């Protein structure tokens, strides 16, 4: 996996790609690492499938039990504490996440939560997640400013991701794109990698170490 | 484990150990709560046929549930000081969990939830 | 493996069953591990198949070596042979070998090589796994000075016996005769060793 | 040391199409070198038009077909007769798996059914209870033989169109069934040719609005 | 630290009508990393070409030491090394390192000028002899190419039918495996002329 | 977590036209001391329905036990307990394979191999296969330990699919049965020249042959056999 | 998690704490607060395992605050290290035992000193002038052996503690990005920006 | 692999399966198994493929030295005795198993040899993963006075039911006799009862249907 | 060690190393240099096991320098490269193998040509526009395969290469201590002394 999440003037973008693996055997590149907890609140997945899996979709439902009892949408705050608090129960049992809480509220404003399974919980305004977090931290780092626009925000996210998904043998597939504002989250769109990467390479002059 | 059910209803529908757990809180100094435009006051009545006290270490009326929060009564004085440190425990507990302090509405409706509670569990007034 | 190796008045008889196992399977029913070093000096083999053969083919080879120059030597040099080999070498190998000759000074002599590689002159000598099952059978039953038939029935019966308890053994008991006379090879099948 | 797992060989394979879904899987069982039968299903009917197949470790493939089919049967008796559709059988099947996350059970599942729109539908999920929809999955000792070729012949992979300079991809279309069961007959006696663990016969399962067919073939028994 | 599966690629092999075809992709990496996008893996010795899998640099190694030794055959014999005799030098040449081998997969292919006739070899770690009528395979995405293969394989194919044939094996078969990729090239061999392509394929 | 102490080998089976046969040799082994000569691994249930059973023998007196007390349990409150509801083969093995797999998921197994042959109500052959881990299969042909290795191939010659069952008498299939067993004396280290075999069949009903012997055995050939390679003598 | 410093003075004590969390090749942020307020003139720096440390020192608060509250007093800063010691020598014999290590900062009112405690996971409690956990003291303690002296304001206290900084950044493998400085006094807890 | 050797009035035969395997992947569907040592001297190998090919072409060329050296044919027993000491000295690590026959002016042989160096003698042997199914027929079968067919037809039975019964090995069988007197025959692929089957569909793409980059000839020449 | 970093441009090849020497919890040095000059237009850095590394170094710049002597005449990057190749080939199947990572970068003077070569300790070879060993990679390749174009200048490969120390100081847990940064191009060799 690679994922990121990143924090600007606009709001927050959130990208992943889509590959799944079993060892050196690609088992999927089709699949869906962010997860849609409500309108206003987004989930990405890194780690083990079936953990981030179940555990996520079961946060949803404690986030919809929230504005049930409470007649209030919950706090990334504490949605995000939720599932840190849940995974720090099975701490050495084994669990593998590395999971990243991100929406906006009221009291808030634009908030990303980086939650993993060995109990760690930290609010920040940019991280990235998996096997391919150094490629995309390398990109994303580099070419980051606050007053980034939507339209250049939205292709950084984009960018950093198809970098990962060359260079790390575990990353790739597809590009799931996002955009989280203060009337809730944007899809984006699926970008394939087979027609993305050669589509970059010849608009934007780079990738000069592959074979044109 | 005594199990009896003491809190039963009765045959023109009432459950007379609720209502006379009522007849407790009328038994009880009076105690009163005003709300204005930017505060909230309460005031309680001290009965003066205790001369010889001391005011500094006796129990206050009002008591403190969180630095926002406070909580007054009517009735048994030793039954309030269980509902108390409930209340007083769920505030850090909430404090602890949500990363925010409870809304007055939020405490309210769990003091009131335990003191349903032990109107249809046995062994217990 | 069962082996067993017998002094009497004419001379001296060598016995054995004929399993070859690897762990609970019968790689071969009908082995021979009584096997030739001289004319009149054979020996018994248990262990690993391997080893055995690679040892009693060396010393096949310095006893003709030997006889080319000194003559027919005795089984005592035999079993000398067979020890250098075995304790030299003792890290790397799992032999265990009873020696068995007849000279017409000496009769019939056996000597007993067990794993460390030490060397034991004795009447009788029993080996192999299944041998632990008739320690207490060839006690009670060995005598010395006996005849042919006699001594074909002990070692009959007392195979019988180790065949019947252990697993790692079995098939058909066969012996090899010594005297002056010559080499006689005897066999036994389970038809008539079982119901003894 | 007691060792709970064993390894039963096998492979298994779902497609979907327009109106239909197929379950294919060979009939042979295994331990270590020996065949234990030539002849034995792990393909079923569960009701409700679900198929499915749980193939790896066949006394845990056993229990959760069980437990699977058990559970169609109590969703019955509490929701007044209701049919289970095939993405709430495949949410039930994640909660059965991850229960025992914690002491596995060692198989690879497919399902394949019709969803509420009548269109083919075919789920797969891993030993813990992970899953996914699509169109093609291969599972078990063969998969890493047949899924490339799956990828190529039913979702087009690496197919361009002719004398276009590499630039327009080979659209997407829907099989009939007829093309599906070829492409499911190759692939088998391809995996049964370089794969010791796969032979003997091969049974599929077609799911339609009609019901559920089945259909045999003999496979190399060597 | 499995010596065979660090650096990452395959090879592949086919025969038709009067042709042999060899093909191999071009990623070298480190495990996850991707380092180089330009690392061939077939050679080739006159008319003999050699393709080889495994750790990069006994595939280095390897192709030094065959053109030392192919070098030194043709200025002896006085004439070309044929697929045949090249492959039971392969053999002699691993197996001389039996209890310390070169971790690698190689694969023989080319046409005997003397009689026309196609051939193509496979051989593992320590020198044993694999040959085929059909196709031979190997690398880290063996079982994808051994499935690809099987089905897609038909005899007596034509140089320009079995191009494509060959080229959608490995290009669906590496898309499939982690450490292979990053890019393809195709040798199409017939009697007195040797056409190299290069595949366009997805770069993640 | 265990590991077997005293242990039975090979069980061996097969279906015919009417019915089935089963078979297993009397034989407790210690490790590589033949230790118990006199040992029955044949246990039948009822009329209709055989169990055998090879492994640990502790873990098979239990299971014994756990039989004996089944028909017990079957005919409280059953006055068709000699008639239509009988125990069925099927009932007894679904029963065990529930216990087999239960003991492996708790960590704790029986450390057996279990083969159930009988007759169905409605005259349909049955013959399935248990063990330690849980796993069940069914084939014309079962055979446990070596008896899978060396038996099957001897006993699927004559059924090799379900179409040459009709075409196999009783004769022909016992006589397959036999033979089996002799090849197993030849090359198991485990086995005994004693063994037991029963007879389940639609008709003629159960038929149980006890002290049954290996006979006509060739052994003439070893004589010829000396040396293990250049010996002459 | 790596670097906590702690050092009393005349009338206060100073807390310093490394703001890097790092997690493999990584460093995942640089702006992290290693501290939690137990009471107005009490605070807590912590360090070790991930997900232990942050779970621990809120347990710790919510505890204390529990108490301020129901009793309507401030507990002093030895009856909140006694709790705290003793909250981790039960730990060290669980099932799974908190890894975790911890500096208390406090000045008690009714005395009027500052007052600093050194805690390590085992519940190992020690009153000090100077302390540190980890790797940080072997670098740190003899510096502080030789510049250190009781009557010092806390403005030497800084300049002391920038002396601790500079040797660790020349020193140390890490990077630790910095540390973020805490004054402990009689009028309660601050935070000092530029450092 | 399954391996047997069977002794006849006349001579000696012995026969192979033709199956490769790389874990549980078939690598060579048609390998050939048997060995000529010397014109009248054969072998059959088992075990590390590499190692039995290598120890079976470094004793047949120290044979062929031999037989020139004392200008006589060589004998069984001779190839028997250096294949056991090379594998001895090695002490198994050479993963040879071998069935070693022929005939020679001493009469007929059949031989096994295994990894560690032990030597059997018999009139009827089998070797490999296979060797189970192998001698439950020879063990049922074999009797003493066997024709040249009888021997045969015994050979390749028995190898059958390893091709059947065993995953390890498949595909044909291979037979070699060696009568006294006459020449010895090798019988490459004796029985072929593993044919493939027709194919459903031709997978022959359209011309066009790959994408590429470049295109440039290649020098071969000088 | 730790860090080396090359980058090839139009006309030259730029090799960055890190400063810094570490054992244990100890920054020894500061300021070493991580290279050998192999002959006066071929450089090589070097990365790994302490000791090895600078043996293994000087060692290869004995024998180039010992065949400059002997033909009067310098060989080119790709021959060097290969001699290096070959003798940590020999080294990985050896009783105790060389653990040395390394760079080679020189300027072609027959081809007017830059190269850079990239060999680890295993003998693997390649050639390479620009080129990173150990963790290094992880974060510069990504970064190198937007921002890197064929036809750069050394000004531009300079800049090019700040943004990637920047990148490795900003996410990389240890401190380097920075870079010291040569240039090989037609005119040899020069040390940039100011970065
Ligand atoms: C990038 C792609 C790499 O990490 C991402 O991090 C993604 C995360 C996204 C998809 C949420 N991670 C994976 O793809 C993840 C990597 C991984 C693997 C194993 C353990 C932890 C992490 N892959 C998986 O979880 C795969 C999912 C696909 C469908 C196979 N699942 C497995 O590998 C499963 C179950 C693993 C498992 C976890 C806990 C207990 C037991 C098992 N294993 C198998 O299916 C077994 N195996 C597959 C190969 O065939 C033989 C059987
Ligand atoms: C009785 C059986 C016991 O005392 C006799 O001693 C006979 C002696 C006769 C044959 C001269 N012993 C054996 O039959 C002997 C038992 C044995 C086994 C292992 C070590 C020592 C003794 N069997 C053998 O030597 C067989 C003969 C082959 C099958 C023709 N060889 C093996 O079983 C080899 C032995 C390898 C070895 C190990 C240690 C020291 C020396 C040699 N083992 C295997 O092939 C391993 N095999 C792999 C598959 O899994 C089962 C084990
Ligand atoms: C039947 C099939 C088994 O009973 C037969 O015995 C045949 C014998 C015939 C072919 C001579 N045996 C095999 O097919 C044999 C099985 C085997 C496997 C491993 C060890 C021993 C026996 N197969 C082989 O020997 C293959 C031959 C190939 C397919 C041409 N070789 C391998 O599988 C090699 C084994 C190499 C080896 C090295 C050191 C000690 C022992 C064996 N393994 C690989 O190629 C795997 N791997 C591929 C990636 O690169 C690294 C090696
Ligand atoms: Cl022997
Ligand atoms: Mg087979
Ligand atoms: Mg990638």
């Amino acid at each position: 996996t690679t994922t990121l999440a990143f924090r600007f003037q606009g709001g927050i973008i959130v990208a992943v790609d889509s590959r799944a693996t079993a060892g050196n055997w690609v088992a999927s590149q089709t699949v869906k690492k962010v997860i849609e907890i409500n309108p206003f609140l987004l989930g990405t997945m890194a780690g083990g499938v079936a953990d981030c899996q179940f555990w996520e979709t079961w946060l949803g439902s404690q986030c919809r039990l929230h504005e049930l009892r409470e007649k209030e949408r919950i706090s990334v705050a504490a949605a995000s504490k939720i599932l840190s608090n849940l995974v720090y129960q099975y701490k050495g049992a084994g669990l593998s996440m590395g999971t990243m809480i991100c929406g906006y509220t009221r009291k808030e404003g634009p908030t990303i939560y980086y939650v993993d399974s060995d109990g760690t919980r930290l609010k920040g305004d940019i991280f990235c997640v998996g096997s391919g977090q150094t490629f995309a931290y390398g990109v994303l780092d580099s070419n980051y400013k606050w007053d980034l626009s939507v339209e250049d925000a939205l292709y950084l996210g984009k960018r950093s991701i198809l970098a990962a998904a060359h260079r790390d043998a575990y990353s790739g597939g597809s590009v799931n794109l996002y955009h989280v504002t203060e009337d809730g989250w944007i899809y984006h769109g699926n970008h394939d990698v087979g027609e993305l990467f050669w589509k970059v390479k010849e608009e934007e002059g780079s990738f000069n170490n592959v074979i044109g | 484990g005594y199990d009896r059910a003491l809190s039963i209803f009765s045959p023109d529908g009432h459950i007379f150990q609720v209502e006379y757990a009522l007849e407790a809180v009328k038994r009880g100094t009076c105690a009163v709560g005003v709300k204005g435009k930017n505060c909230v006051v309460l005031g309680c009545e001290r009965r003066s046929t205790l001369k010889l006290q001391d005011t500094r270490i006796t129990p206050s009326k009002v008591s403190k549930i969180d630095s926002h929060v406070v909580l007054s009564f009517s009735g048994l004085n030793a039954d309030s000081r269980i509902l108390i440190e409930k209340a007083r425990v769920e505030a850090q507990s909430h404090r602890l969990t949500l990363e925010d302090p409870v809304t007055v509405e939020y405490l309210t409706r769990y003091v009131a939830g335990v003191q349903q509670r032990y109107t249809q569990s046995g062994g217990v007034r | 493996t069962s082996i067993m190796a017998v002094t009497f008045k004419d001379g001296v008889i060598l016995g054995a069953d004929s399993r070859t196992t690897t762990g609970a399977y019968i790689a071969n029913r009908v082995t021979d591990k009584l096997t030739r070093v001289h004319d009149k000096i054979w020996c018994c083999r248990s262990g690993s198949a391997a080893d055995t053969q690679a040892i009693a083919d060396i010393v096949q080879y310095h006893l003709e070596l030997y006889t080319s120059q000194y003559g027919t030597p005795s089984t005592e040099t035999a079993a000398s042979v067979f020890k250098e080999l075995c304790y030299e070498n003792k890290d790397n190998l799992t032999a265990g070998i009873i020696v068995a000759g007849y000279d017409d000074k000496n009769k019939g002599e056996v000597y007993t090589i067990p794993l460390g590689g030490s060397v034991h002159k004795l009447p009788y000598a029993i080996a192999g796994s299944g041998s632990t099952f008739i320690y207490g059978y060839c006690d009670k039953n060995f005598r010395e000075n006996m005849s042919k038939e006699e001594t074909v029935d002990f070692i009959k019966h007392s195979l019988s016996q180790a065949i019947k308890w252990d697993g790692s053994s079995g098939g058909v008991i066969r012996m090899v005769v010594l005297t002056a006379a010559g080499v006689e090879r005897l066999i036994f099948y389970p038809d008539e060793y079982e119901q003894l | 040391q007691f060792n709970p797992y064993g390894d039963n060989g096998g492979t298994i394979l779902g497609i979907a199409g327009e109106d239909f879904a197929v379950l294919a899987g060979d009939t042979r069982n295994i331990t270590d070198y020996s065949i234990n039968s030539r002849y034995e299903p792990k393909v079923f009917d569960c009701g409700d038009n679900i198929v499915m197949s749980a193939n790896g470790f066949a006394a845990d493939g056993d229990a959760l077909v069980k437990r699977f089919k058990n559970s169609v049967k109590w969703y019955h008796f509490d929701h007044n007769d209701k049919k289970l559709s095939i993405n709430s059988a495949a949410r039930n099947i994640q909660h059965l798996l991850y229960g025992k996350r914690f002491f596995p059970y060692y198989v690879h599942t497919i399902i394949a059914g019709l969803d509420e729109d009548g269109k083919g539908a075919v789920y797969s999920f891993d030993p813990v209870g992970s899953y996914e929809r699509e169109q093609c999955r291969a599972g078990g000792a063969a998969a890493s033989l047949i899924m490339p070729f799956l990828d190529n012949q039913v979702n087009f992979k690496n197919q361009y169109e002719p004398g276009t300079n590499g630039k327009v991809k080979k659209p997407l279309k829907y099989l009939s069934v007829e093309e599906v069961i070829k492409l499911v007959r190759d692939s088998f006696t391809s995996a049964t040719e370089r794969h010791i663990q796969v032979g003997d016969g091969l049974e599929i399962l077609i799911v339609t609005k009609d019901g559920v067919r089945k259909e045999f073939y003999e496979l190399k028994r060597d | 630290s499995d010596p065979s599966s660090i650096n990452g690629g395959i090879v592949v092999a086919m025969t038709g009508k009067d042709c042999v075809a060899i093909a191999c992709d071009l990623r070298l990496g480190s495990q996850s990393l991707g380092v180089s996008n330009k690392f061939e893996k077939i050679f080739h010795y006159g008319h003999v070409f050699l393709g080889i899998t495994g750790l990069a640099t006994d595939v280095t190694t390897l192709n030094e030491m065959f053109r030392y030794k192919t070098n030194l055959y043709k200025l002896k014999e006085e004439r070309a090394i044929e697929p045949e005799t090249f492959t039971q030098l392969v053999s002699s040449s691993l197996y001389e390192r039996r209890f310390g081998p070169y971790f690698v997969g190689p694969v023989v292919a080319g046409i005997n000028s003397k009689s026309g006739k196609p051939f193509i070899a496979g051989f593992d770690l320590i020198g044993c002899i694999d040959e085929a009528k059909d196709f031979i395979v190997s690398g880290t995405a063996s079982d994808q190419l051994f499935g690809m293969c099987e089905s897609l394989y038909e005899p007596n194919l034509e140089p320009e039918d079995l191009f494509e044939t060959i080229s959608q094996a490995l290009l669906n078969a590496a898309d499939r495996d982690a450490l292979s990729g990053w890019g393809a090239v195709v040798y199409i061999i017939k009697k007195d002329e040797v056409v190299k392509r290069y595949l366009k394929m997805r770069q993640d | 977590t265990q590991q077997p102490i005293v242990t039975g080998t090979s069980v061996i089976s097969m279906k015919y036209d009417n019915g089935v046969i089963i078979a297993a040799d009397n034989l407790g082994s210690y490790g590589s001391l033949l230790r118990f000569n006199g040992v029955e691994r044949l246990i039948p249930v009822g009329d209709n329905t055989v169990v055998g059973i090879s492994g640990d023998i502790s873990d098979m007196q239990h299971i014994e036990r756990l039989l004996k007390d089944l028909v017990t349990e079957n005919a409280y409150d059953n006055p068709l307990a000699d008639a239509e509801e009988a125990l069925e083969p099927s009932y007894i093995f679904e029963y065990l394979a529930t216990v087999m797999y239960q003991r492996r998921s708790k960590m704790n197994p029986l450390w057996n191999a279990i083969i159930v042959a009988g007759v169905q109500s409605n005259g349909d052959q049955f013959l399935r296969y248990v063990n330690l881990l849980g796993v069940t299969y069914s084939s014309p042909t079962l055979a446990t330990g070596f008896g899978a290795h060396m038996a099957n191939p001897l006993l699927r010659k004559v059924v090799d699919r379900e179409s040459d069952i009709p075409k196999t008498t009783v004769q022909v299939a016992e006589e397959a049965i036999v033979n089996a067993m002799r090849v197993l004396y030849y090359r198991d280290a485990r086995s005994s020249r004693n063994f037991s075999l029963a007879i389940i069949d639609k008709n003629t009903g159960l038929t149980f042959k006890k002290n049954l012997q290996v006979e006509n055995m060739k052994w003439d050939f070893a004589k010829d056999i000396k040396g293990y390679g250049t010996q002459k003598i | 998690m790596d670097i906590i410093l702690g050092i009393r003075v005349q009338d206060s004590v100073i807390l310093a704490s490394s703001k890097a969390v790092t997690r493999g090749i990584s460093v995942l942020k640089d702006s992290d607060d290693k501290t939690r307020q137990l009471s107005p003139h009490t605070l807590m720096s912590f360090a070790g395992e991930a997900g232990d440390t942050v779970q621990f020192a809120e347990y710790i608060q919510a505890n204390i605050q529990l108490y301020s509250i129901r009793e309507d007093y401030e507990l002093s800063p030895q009856a909140v290290s006694s709790f705290v010691r003793q909250e981790l020598a039960k730990s060290i014999r669980s099932r799974r035992p908190y890894q975790v290590n911890v500096l208390i900062g406090g000045y008690d009112k009714k005395k009027n000193k500052p007052e600093l405690y050194q805690i390590d996971y085992l519940g190992t409690k020690v009153e000090l002038p100077y302390g540190a956990h980890g790797y940080s003291g072997f670098y740190t303690f003899s510096l502080l052996d030789h510049h250190y002296r009781p009557d010092m304001t806390t403005e030497e206290g800084l300049d002391l503690l920038k002396l601790c900084v500079q040797e660790l950044e020349k020193r140390m493998p890490m990077d630790f990005k910095g540390v973020i400085v805490k004054i402990v006094d009689k009028d309660g807890i601050r935070q000092v920006d530029d450092f | 692999t399954t391996i047997v050797g069977v002794k006849f009035n006349n001579g000696v035969v012995i026969a192979a399966d033709t199956r490769s395997t790389q874990g549980p992947i078939v690598a060579d569907k048609n390998c050939a198994k048997l060995h000529r040592i010397s014109p009248k001297i054969w072998c059959a190998g088992a075990g590390t493929a590499a190692d039995t090919e290598a120890v079976t072409q470094l004793i047949g060329s120290n044979i062929e030295l031999h037989s020139l050296y004392t200008s006589r044919e060589p004998r069984v027993v001779s190839a028997l005795q250096m294949l056991k000491q090379h594998l001895f000295k090695y002490q198994g690590h050479i993963g040879a198993y071998l069935i070693v026959a022929g005939v020679d002016p001493t009469g007929s042989h059949l031989f096994s040899i295994h990894a560690h160096g032990s030597t059997d003698v018999g009139y009827y042997l089998s070797l490999g993963s296979g060797s189970l199914a192998a001698m439950a027929v020879l063990e049922s079968h074999w009797k003493q006075d066997l024709t040249k067919e009888e021997a045969i037809k015994l050979a390749s039975d028995a190898i059958q039911a390893g091709i059947w019964n065993d995953l390890g090995s498949g595909s044909n069988v291979d037979v070699c006799v060696m009568e006294i007197g006459k020449d010895a025959e090798y019988l490459r692929n004796y029985l072929t009862p593993n044919v493939r089957e027709e194919k459903q569909k031709s997978y022959k793409f359209p011309r066009g249907t790959t994408a590429v980059l470049k295109e440039s000839i290649v020098n071969i020449c000088d």
